[PDB]
């Protein structure tokens, strides 16, 4: 909205309090999404003619978009710093009322629905140095995954692939330039964290993401992978705001199947500082969910 | 280095608080759900309260619905069960376990999966009584007296519950038997342990009773020895 | 809310031979079923997860079966430190629920005579004001064994409690510990203490002996 | 506390010399005749020199009469034994003893009485090599395991000697096999070390391979742990 | 400068048994002769003085006698941990002197199984280049034992070095440790690393194998 | 010879030269000496008749004895000399003299026992160079010698009443430097090599060991025979002979120097460490010489004559 000039401001996300309010507050909402085509197919019996007809008639549920805005008296500074890291001072700044566009969606170790990165691939961390403390990588090409309510994932492998080699890089980059990276399976526990979790509207997806952390890099099968899944109900974590208990879309009504555009890695520790590092699926953690997205804001009071 | 070391056992009297702790250590704790199990004196396993990994979750037992507030602090990898009007039937070893992960089993979706790793235990004891040390005798020798031979120790009047045992600081174990504790008329306890050693070593070896009475920080140690001036 | 059944409660079993315990729940709970192995004293182990699969580090000897209503665990050649009570859970629901009690398995061996020993009261203990006589049966099979209390000849009653331990895990030979006890005004009284024994393989009661001096 | 430290052991140049002290403490040393011997490795006791209290009359074996040098400093309780010429054959473990002083079991008056309190040996190796550092490696267990579990660590590549291996900052004693040193055909040394411990323990237990070649200031310290992941 | 005799140079005994360990000086030395007792490893420790005079400290069990030139150590009742070299030496006269060697007593026990085992190379070793597997018998007696390698059933020769402890103090029982050492680039090549050995104590040879896939 | 008057000088006795120089050289030499005595003897004839005396000369017998060595200032430098009768080594002296001289030192070697020795003007003396370092040398200085018989039989003789009070007079002087309420102990030596364990000293070529562990063993302020006679062992030594260049000095043979001599001080050593709370513990010490010249030495100090 208004971008102040030469300015710069301290920012630290990781002691940001709209990741608390976001998180404790905000529920999905979906909204029916109309999306029509036109069909024109050939009439020969001499193909004169030619016949238009609309048949994209299928309803679907698609997820509202919500935004912070600064509360009265307020304002959200915003980084614009393409690579910022979070903690420290920006020095290109803007004032916004409203914070982008943010769709909620519950899940572990994959960030999906969510913002690229706009110049390279971001690797993020409260505090690289504490094997605990989860980090968040951002890429800057999303990696489409195909889920069926049958129970089934898709990733083209190809892309996962190289996308696990930018990865791999930037940790490389922030390790030792010459460490070997492996990425590794779940360590174990609660389902939530062991297998890719996530949402699509009142259904829980179980997936073994164990085909997607699986891989040694710089170290000197199908075209497309395809992911087994579980499919539950959890009411529980339905919306409830007060008196009122917010039910989801049905099933096939919601579309399954979303946008890669982040991962929440865990690193392994101890007797791991020597030959290489080792990485595995995460998160399970909201509150990590929403730095991912709400790194780049702070709200401050308008002087 | 998978390790549950339960803490905050002791005596309380019918009607009162009490709240055990587990240390969890060798294992990301903030990611498996943990459960409590108890086991009456002599009886069966009884599964008390479960906690999902971020805490969220709990269930419990038909046996303590209302009683009994299972918790976890994933900072401080601590798990916590508060148990509120504790009758003489809760009178038990409490132990706390992890559940397993979601093996690779091809698997389907399950509140739990059960316990792998259990604890040590912490015993409670509901009573009106009051804790009590023990005082320790020597049970020694005699003079066939050509062969092996047989000594040990006294541990009597104590309360509650237990007492570990060791010889030679644990430098002897092969032919040790703690007895269980029997109780007395008094209300006391009180158990026997013995141990065979070679009669032609009862001059040339040094033997120790190693008794610990936690519950009320007693560790006494007595000297075995054959008598005849 | 699943009611589980074991059978048996308990069984002797010859080591070396072949032990099967059958679980049955009440209603289908696919193969979701734990067995948990607890020896005396200690704490419970993991043995079978889901039916059919050994932990890492359980012995080789351990397995499962079954699915549905229907389970079984089998050790394939018994060894002496198996003897502990088996219990068996399931996780189709909360709560989890096993036989409370589960089974008991204990070892048959041949039968041992009991290495029998008799400790008179300690000084330091004469001082308290009470005295207590004690009395060892170590390493014997089976388990069933009479003792019996004698001063001067005269049979004791009331006056006594024993403790036996539970089956060995080495040599699967109980030890049973019987103490006599009485004040020190009913102790200076008399001087010939004794302690009469009754073991299977005991072909006549044996006796131990002393008095106040040496 | 009567303690005798030698001090100075390491590698000399056949044709070099060295100089070996004796710290000596928990008696009045300026009032015993001290003792310098030496053993060939593998082989029996010699008696080296002997130097009587005042530091005076000194006496020596015929195997070094010319060679070596005993002294002391009475003020800085150090026994001190210089040695110049060193050959082959002097290669040894040189230890300092004090001399029993006269007891009254004693009747007449004699040059020495023999020794009665050893040092802990200094070892000395004339060799016109250099040293080196132990590479130490692990020794992982395996899968009856459902009984005992063998472990250890394996020093290899080193010079000279010796190597005092212990287990969990010496935590961990009975069980343990430390093995004599075998001489590879490059001259270098190396040695195994082993331990018993139950199976039951191998994920719950941490174990370390406290390594300690002086002669070099290594001090190297390693893990054992069984593997499949 | 006199010349000192022991005997036996070594001995085999039970334990519980009586050693008799004589020294014979070449002249008179009144009783001016000291018993001295060094375990493996260990620093000598003094046992008797003067012929026939206990240390303070020093068991209850040993003692001496003699005078002139002919002495008698002697252990009334043997030990597990007795197990050493003893010597003798005389101070009538500068020399001093021993018999060099003296007496080494070693225990004689009931024959026990070598519990053996097997470990692979390290693989923080296959990267230094050189590959060395090991090879362990545990606590076993007597001492003689062979031990063989194997390497896709081929038997090796001159690659091999073994080292054995000495006699242990608590249960009079051997170690053995044989080493195969062969470069990374013999290594890779064979799959199944073999370790045949053969005790008294063993009906038939044992064996130990794997291969680099764990 | 010449007395300063009102001028004090600073001593210390445990950096004094002379002590070292006086103990690497000096011998002991002996010199024979006669001892004549006449005897003479009534001669009665028959009752009451003894008009005449008979007077005869005695005692033939030719015996060695010490010759005194004095150590004399050089040339240029003169003697400073204590007559504080009972001075303690270190320190400032209001009464000096000057001589050119020390006075005459016997040089006896020994150990615990110091023999044929200075004793002290006034009450008994104790000197350390450090009484606070249990390790330094306590050397004690009677003013009352005990006479003390020696036989190359093979043994010493003390009265034992004169010993007695010898010692009473030692732990007083003792309990006095460490607390007036202390308990003096005495116990034979903790052990050592021959010449520190027993009362060493020589004889003129010979060398007694004596077991002087009745000597040395008793308790004092805690509320046999007529003589103590001690066992010895006597050995010659000849490296201990004095060796002065080329020439070896052989001393007298045997019988021929007098053994036995007058006890004029001790060296006690003290038990340090726990034994610093009711009771002290001191044994027989010394077999260090410069500690023995040092007790002769004390009052001496080399000086230019300005
Ligand atoms: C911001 O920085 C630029 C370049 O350094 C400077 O010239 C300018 O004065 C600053 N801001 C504004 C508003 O001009
Ligand atoms: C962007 O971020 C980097 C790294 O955090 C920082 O060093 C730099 O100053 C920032 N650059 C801009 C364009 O503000
Ligand atoms: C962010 O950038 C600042 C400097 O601009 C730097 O000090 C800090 O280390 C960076 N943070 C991370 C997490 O890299
Ligand atoms: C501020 O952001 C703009 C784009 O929004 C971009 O030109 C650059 O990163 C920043 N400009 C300044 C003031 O340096
Ligand atoms: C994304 O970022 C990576 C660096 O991690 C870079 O190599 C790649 O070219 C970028 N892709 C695009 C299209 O921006
Ligand atoms: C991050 O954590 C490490 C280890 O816990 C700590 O030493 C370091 O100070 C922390 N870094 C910051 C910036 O707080
Ligand atoms: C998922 O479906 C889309 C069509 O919307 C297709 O283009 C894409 O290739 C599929 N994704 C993968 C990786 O299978
Ligand atoms: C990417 O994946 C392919 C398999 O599809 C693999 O063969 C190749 O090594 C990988 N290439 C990269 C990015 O190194
Ligand atoms: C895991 O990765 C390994 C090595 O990259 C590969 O051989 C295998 O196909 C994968 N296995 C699993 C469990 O997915
Ligand atoms: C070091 O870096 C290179 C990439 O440049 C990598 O391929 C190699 O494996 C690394 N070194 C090793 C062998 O760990
Ligand atoms: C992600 O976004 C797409 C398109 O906006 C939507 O159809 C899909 O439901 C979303 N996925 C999830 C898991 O919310
Ligand atoms: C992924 O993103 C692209 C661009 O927004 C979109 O066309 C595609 O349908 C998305 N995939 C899903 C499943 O939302
Ligand atoms: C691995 O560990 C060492 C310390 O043992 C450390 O200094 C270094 O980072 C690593 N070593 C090498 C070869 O880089
Ligand atoms: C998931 O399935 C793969 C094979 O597709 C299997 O290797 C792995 O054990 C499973 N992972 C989990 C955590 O269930
Ligand atoms: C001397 O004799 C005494 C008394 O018999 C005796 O106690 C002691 O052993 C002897 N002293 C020494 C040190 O030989
Ligand atoms: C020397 O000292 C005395 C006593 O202090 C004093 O009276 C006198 O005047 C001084 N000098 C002389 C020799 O008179
Ligand atoms: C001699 O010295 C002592 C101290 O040892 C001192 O007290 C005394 O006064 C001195 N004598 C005289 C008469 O000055
Ligand atoms: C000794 O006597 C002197 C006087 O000559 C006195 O000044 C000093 O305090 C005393 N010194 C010691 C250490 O006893
Ligand atoms: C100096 O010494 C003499 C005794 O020899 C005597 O006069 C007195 O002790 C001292 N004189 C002084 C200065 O009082
Ligand atoms: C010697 O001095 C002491 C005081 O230590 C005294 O008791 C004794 O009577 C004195 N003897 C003579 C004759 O001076
Ligand atoms: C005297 O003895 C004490 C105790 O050892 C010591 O600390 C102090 O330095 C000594 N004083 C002198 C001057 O030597
Ligand atoms: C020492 O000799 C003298 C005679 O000179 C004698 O009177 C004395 O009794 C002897 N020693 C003792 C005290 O026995
Ligand atoms: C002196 O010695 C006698 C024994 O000869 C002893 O009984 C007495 O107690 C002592 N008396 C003194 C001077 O305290
Ligand atoms: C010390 O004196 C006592 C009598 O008081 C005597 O029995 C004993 O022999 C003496 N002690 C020693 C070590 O000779
Ligand atoms: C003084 O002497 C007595 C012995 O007569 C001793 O027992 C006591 O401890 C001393 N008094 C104190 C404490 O000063
Ligand atoms: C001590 O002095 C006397 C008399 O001068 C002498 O006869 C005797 O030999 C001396 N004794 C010693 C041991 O030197
Ligand atoms: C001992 O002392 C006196 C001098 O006080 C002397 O007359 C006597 O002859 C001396 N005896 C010896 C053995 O020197
Ligand atoms: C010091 O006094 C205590 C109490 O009487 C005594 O037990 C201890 O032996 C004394 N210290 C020494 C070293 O004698």
């Amino acid at each position: 909205e208004v971008v102040l000039v030469n300015v710069t401001e301290n920012f630290n996300w990781c002691k940001n309090d709209m990741v608390e309010q976001m998180h404790e507050d905000i529920c999905s909402l979906w909204d029916q999404s109309l999306k029509p085509c036109v069909k024109l197919t050939p009439l020969c019996v001499s193909c004169n003619t030619s016949v238009i007809t609309q048949a994209c008639p299928k309803v679907s549920f698609e997820p509202i978009p919500i935004h912070y805005c600064a509360p009265a008296g307020f304002a959200i500074l915003k980084c614009n710093n393409k690579t910022f890291n979070g903690t420290g001072p920006c020095t290109n700044v803007s004032t916004v009322q409203c914070t982008h566009g943010i769709r909620p969606v519950v899940s572990s170790q994959l960030l999906l629905n969510g913002s690229l990165a706009e110049e390279e691939v971001v690797i993020r961390s409260c505090n690289f140095t504490d094997n605990a403390k989860t980090i968040i990588v951002q890429l800057n090409t999303s990696v489409e995954i195909n889920c069926t309510g049958a129970g089934h994932c898709n990733i083209a492998r190809a892309k996962w692939n190289n996308t696990l080699k930018q990865i791999a890089s930037k940790l490389r980059e922030q390790f030792g330039n010459n460490k070997t990276i492996i990425f590794k399976q779940s360590s174990g526990g609660d389902p939530e964290i062991v297998t890719h979790w996530f949402n699509c509207g009142g259904e829980f997806f179980y997936c073994n993401s164990t085909q997607l952390f699986n891989s040694t890099w710089f170290n000197s099968g199908s075209d497309t992978i395809t992911l087994p899944c579980r499919i539950k109900q959890i009411i529980n974590m339905w919306c409830k705001v007060g008196k009122m208990m917010y039910a989801p879309p049905i099933s096939g009504q919601i579309r399954c199947s979303s946008n890669i555009t982040g991962l929440l890695l865990t690193r392994d520790g101890g007797n791991s500082n020597n030959e290489s590092e080792i990485f595995r699926p995460g998160g399970g953690d909201m509150r990590d969910n929403w730095r991912s997205e709400l790194y780049k804001y702070k709200v401050v009071k308008i002087e | 280095q998978v390790q549950l070391v339960e803490s905050g056992g002791g005596v309380v009297q019918p009607g009162r608080s009490l709240r055990l702790s587990c240390a969890a250590s060798g294992f990301t704790f903030r990611n498996y759900a943990m459960h409590w199990v108890r086991q009456a004196p002599g009886k069966g396993l009884e599964w008390v309260a479960l906690i999902k990994y971020d805490g969220r979750n709990k269930y419990y037992a038909d046996s303590v619905k209302g009683r009994f507030s299972i918790s976890r602090d994933n900072s401080k990898n601590t798990l916590y069960l508060e148990m509120n009007s504790l009758r003489a039937e809760d009178t038990a070893v409490y132990y706390c376990a992890r559940d397993i992960g979601l093996k690779g089993e091809h698997y389907d979706i399950l509140t739990a999966y059960g316990p792998d790793y259990w604890g040590q235990g912490a015993l409670v004891t509901v009573s009106s009584a009051s804790t009590k040390g023990p005082s320790v005798f020597p049970l020694a020798p005699s003079s066939t007296s050509g062969g092996t031979a047989a000594l040990g120790c006294l541990v009597k009047d104590y309360f509650p519950e237990p007492v570990t045992v060791s010889w030679n600081s644990g430098a002897l174990t092969s032919g040790v038997h703690t007895f269980p504790a029997v109780l007395q008329s008094s209300g006391l306890y009180s158990l026997s342990s013995v141990v065979t050693v070679p009669s032609s070593s009862l001059g040339t070896q040094t033997y120790i009773c190693n008794v610990n009475h936690k519950p009320s920080n007693t560790k006494v140690d007595k000297k075995a020895e054959p008598k005849s001036c | 809310d699943i009611q589980m059944t074991q059978s048996p409660s308990s069984l002797s079993a010859s080591v070396g031979d072949r032990v099967t315990i059958t679980c049955q729940a009440s209603q289908d709970i696919r193969n979701y079923l734990n067995w948990y192995q607890q020896k005396p004293g200690k704490a419970p182990k993991l043995l079978i997860y889901d039916a059919s699969n050994s932990e890492t580090g359980v012995p080789s000897r351990f397995s499962g079966s079954g699915s549905g209503r229907d389970f079984t665990f089998t050790i394939s050649s018994l060894q002496p430190e198996d003897v502990a009570t088996y219990y068996c859970q399931q996780h189709q629901n909360v709560p989890l629920t096993t036989f409370g009690g589960g089974t008991k398995v204990e070892i048959k061996r041949t039968v041992a005579a009991p290495s029998v020993f008799i400790f008179p009261p300690s000084d330091e203990q004469l001082k308290s004001g009470t005295a207590s006589v004690v009395c060892l049966l170590n390493n014997f099979y089976p388990r069933e064994a009479k003792v019996q209390w004698k001063v001067d000849n005269a049979l004791q009653s009331g006056n006594s409690q024993e403790s036996v331990t539970e089956q060995d895990s080495k040599d699967s030979t109980y030890s049973l510990s019987s103490t006599l006890t009485l004040s020190k005004a009913d102790y200076e009284k008399h001087k010939v203490y004794a302690c009469e024994v009754t073991h299977q393989g005991l072909r006549s009661p044996v006796t131990k002996s002393f008095n106040r001096g040496e």
